[PDB]
Order: structure tokens, then sequence, then C-alpha cells
């Protein structure tokens, strides 16, 4: 199943290498070392509504 | 936006407005980064001389964190034409960077495959803009959005009097009247993943205004991210 099983437990984008889940993130975020979540690397990253 | 709600505060970041010499908003765009806005190429023949509205949620009233920019340069997609309104597609690199603040924030360029396997098969996305509230209305003073759902291929081509390419895709509604509309052309289309917000497409066309059987036609940005990614490098 892989990515295809609930986006693989990534944040973000989800590729497959080697029958292996494999995470990365959008500009202005950093992989975190789970290698799975996505940590925004300073203030207004991409893609998060401004609510607070 | 013909039906929908309103965007509260710090719901549309991404929201950008072209604005007119007579300051006047006529078409959409969607923040990419500090210095990039994407749009629809056909918004381009809208106004001789426009700047960019960032931060404006009601047109009304000065928003304080609300600024306008100056277009330096202007990326046309070669390809379109107003014959098919294939490659709907422009990229804005503005005079001065965008500060982000609350209500300017850009969208995620999200990755090829990873759009396409995993956000376009999502039920739905959200549009955005300033444009009519009905099929013959002014363009709105409020900026609004609609959750969008995603149409499958087969029923766009067949809802349709014109000719759907790859660089398209439908959204909408078959029998619900709500959807985008004239001045919401260049604006977002951004579909949620985890609570962030990915920018998959860009208003483009409609046979009239939430029009039953029916859709919103948008440009696919998963088809232009290479040309997107390039066009930011120049
Ligand atoms: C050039 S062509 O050869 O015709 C051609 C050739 C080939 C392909 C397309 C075309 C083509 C057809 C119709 C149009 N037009 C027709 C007039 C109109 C109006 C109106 F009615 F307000 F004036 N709004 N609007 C608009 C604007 C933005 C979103 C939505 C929208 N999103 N979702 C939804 O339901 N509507 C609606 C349009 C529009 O796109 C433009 C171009
Ligand atoms: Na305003
Ligand atoms: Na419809």
């Amino acid at each position: 199943k892989l990515c295809s099983l609930d986006n693989g437990d990534c944040d973000q984008f989800c590729h497959e290498e080697q029958n292996s889940v494999v995470c990365s993130c959008a500009r202005g975020y950093t992989l975190a070392d789970n290698g799975k979540a996505c940590i925004p690397t300073g203030p207004y990253p991409c893609g998060k509504q401004t609510l607070e | 936006i013909v039906g929908g709600q309103e965007c509260k505060d710090g719901e549309c970041p991404w929201q950008a407005l072209l604005i007119n010499e007579e300051n006047e908003g006529f078409c959409g765009g969607t923040i990419l980064s500090e210095f990039y806005i994407l749009t629809a190429a056909h918004c381009l023949y809208q106004a001789k001389r426009f700047k960019v509205r960032v931060g404006d949620r009601n047109t009304e009233q000065e928003e304080g964190g609300e600024a306008v920019h100056e277009v330096e340069v202007v990326i046309k997609h070669n390809r379109f034409t107003k014959e098919t309104y294939d490659f709907d597609i422009a990229v804005l690199r503005l005079k001065t960077p965008i500060t982000f603040r609350m209500n300017v924030a850009p969208a995620c360029l999200p990755e090829r495959d990873w759009a396409e396997s995993t956000l376009m098969t999502q039920k739905t996305g959200i549009v955005s803009g300033f444009g009519r509230t009905h099929e013959k209305g002014r363009q709105s003073t409020r900026l609004k959005m609609l959750e969008v759902p995603y149409v499958d291929r087969n029923s766009c081509k067949l809802s349709s009097s014109f000719i759907i390419t790859q660089n398209m895709f439908c959204a909408g509604y078959d029998t619900k009247q709500e959807d985008a509309c004239q001045g919401d052309s260049g604006g977002p289309h951004v579909t949620r993943f985890k609570d962030t917000y990915f920018v998959t497409g860009i208003v483009s066309w409609g046979e009239g205004c939430a029009r039953k059987g029916k859709y919103g036609i948008y440009t696919k940005v998963t088809a232009f991210l290479k040309w997107i990614d390039r066009s930011m490098k120049t």
C-alpha cells in the first residue's frame, strides 16, 4: 500500500523508493526527525491559514 | 463567486486581486511567494496597465495589512489563444516583495505526481474571488470562497460545448446553483491536505455562472509546475 495507505503517514509529499515510503515537504518547510512531519522554517509558511 | 461564503479573517490569505488604472478589481491571482503571483493568461487582455492588491478582503475599506504591488515582469504562456482558452496561465513577478501577515501568505505548490494522485483525488477544492455574485451582476466588494466538488473528467467533457483539454479540469455542482463567475478568473482553486492548502487550479472559464449541468473550468496547475518553477527563476 505505502503512499496509498493514508499518504504513507506523510504530512505532505509521499514518494515510493525501493518499495518504501519517502516523505518530503514544500519550500519553507523542513522534514522532521521522524521523516514524516513538515516543520515551518519561519513565519507565514505556505498553505497555512492566518487564523491566529 | 455565486453562493458560497465570505472569506473570514485569515481564511484566504493567498488571494490576490488584479486592479486596473481605475483601481477596480477585474481578475484574481494566487500568491506563490513574496515576488510571484499566479493568474490566468486571458486576464492580461482585460486591462492595459494593472497592479496587484494583496491582503484585501473588502474593496470599500482600507485594511492596513492591505498592499498594492506593481508588476515588474509579465510571464505569459505563448500557447494561450482565445479560440481554445488552452494554456490559460500566466506568472507575474512583482517590483517589491509581499509582506506576509494576517490575510497575506502564499499557497503551496505541490509536486506533480502527488498533486494528481492525492490532491486531485480529494472530494473537493476551494475556489475564491471578488467576482460576480450572480451571472448578471457587478464585481463583489467582498472576498468570497466556495467548496467545489472535483468533477469526473468524462462528465466534464459531456457537460461542455467547448473542448476540455488536458490542461483543464471541472469542479462544481450539476444541480446546486453555486460556482465561480466572471471576475474570479485567475484566482485560486486550492485543495486542503492535513491543514495545508495547495494551489491546484486557476479560475479559467465557464458557460455562464452556476448553470445547471455546467461546471467551473480551471487551468490544471500540475500540467505547468516546471514552467511555473522556471518562471520563478526568471
Ligand atoms: C471564447 S470561446 O470561444 O467562447 C471559448 C473557446 C474555448 C474554450 C472556452 C471558451 C469560453 C467559453 C465561455 C467563456 N465565458 C462566457 C461568459 C462568461 C461569464 C458571464 F456570464 F458572466 F458573462 N462568466 N464567465 C466566467 C468566467 C470565469 C469562470 C466562470 C465560471 N466558473 N464556474 C461557472 O459556473 N462559471 C465563468 C464566462 C466565461 O467564462 C469564455 C471562454
Ligand atoms: Na480592502
Ligand atoms: Na453547475
